[PDB]
């Protein structure tokens, strides 16, 4: 049983700033891998970034790879995801969720790193102006 | 030899055997301390060349 929380949001502008904190507990962030995705109205799910324990396999989606930085520390177990230089067709839900970070490792081919959430928070709003 | 007669068989020749078989064995020596390619082959996306 773990539990993540979310806080932060309210109105934004486009070309503004928000700053968004995503407290959670009862899983470890050492070995933890934090997904992110929006749900807008209407529409199916879409990926927006992914992030490791410390750097690299922090891929970004084709669409959200613009000015978007994500970032974790280990001192307070938390992350945030900044929104920056905010668009029109960009606002829906954003759900950090939980990953449990299965790997595999073959001498030949080496380590091979799975992705699938696991746990996931209440969810954020967003809105556009 | 001056005045002598033989008869042999190639194809029960063991020569040619042997050679075949030392030969073998060398090219396997060659091979033993570079690297092996085992890696590479993974799930290859490949298109065209442009050439
Ligand atoms: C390295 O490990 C320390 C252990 O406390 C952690 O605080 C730090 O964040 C780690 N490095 C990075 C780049 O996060
Ligand atoms: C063999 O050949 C030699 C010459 O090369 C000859 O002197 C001798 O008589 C021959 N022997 C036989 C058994 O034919």
């Amino acid at each position: 049983e773990v539990q993540l929380v979310e806080s932060g949001g309210n109105v934004v502008q486009p070309g503004g700033s928000l700053r968004l904190s995503c407290t959670a507990s009862g899983f470890s962030f050492d070995d933890s891998t934090m997904h992110w995705v929006r749900q807008a109205p209407g529409k199916g799910l879409q990926w927006v970034s992914l992030i490791s324990w410390n750097g690299g396999r922090t891929y970004y989606a084709d669409s959200v790879k613009g000015r978007f930085t994500i970032s974790r520390d280990n001192s307070k177990n938390s992350l945030y995801l900044q929104m920056n230089s905010l668009k029109t067709e960009d606002t829906a839900f954003y759900f950090c969720a939980k990953d449990k970070g299965d790997s595999d490792y073959d001498y030949n081919l080496g380590y091979s790193y799975f992705y699938y959430m696991d746990g996931w928070g209440k969810g954020t709003t967003v809105t556009v102006s | 030899l001056e005045n002598v007669t033989e008869n042999f068989n190639m194809w029960k020749n063991d020569m040619v055997d042997q050679m075949h078989e030392d030969i073998i064995s060398l090219w396997d020596q060659s091979l033993k301390p570079c690297v092996k390619l085992t890696p590479l082959c993974v799930t290859l996306n490949c298109s065209d060349a442009k050439v």
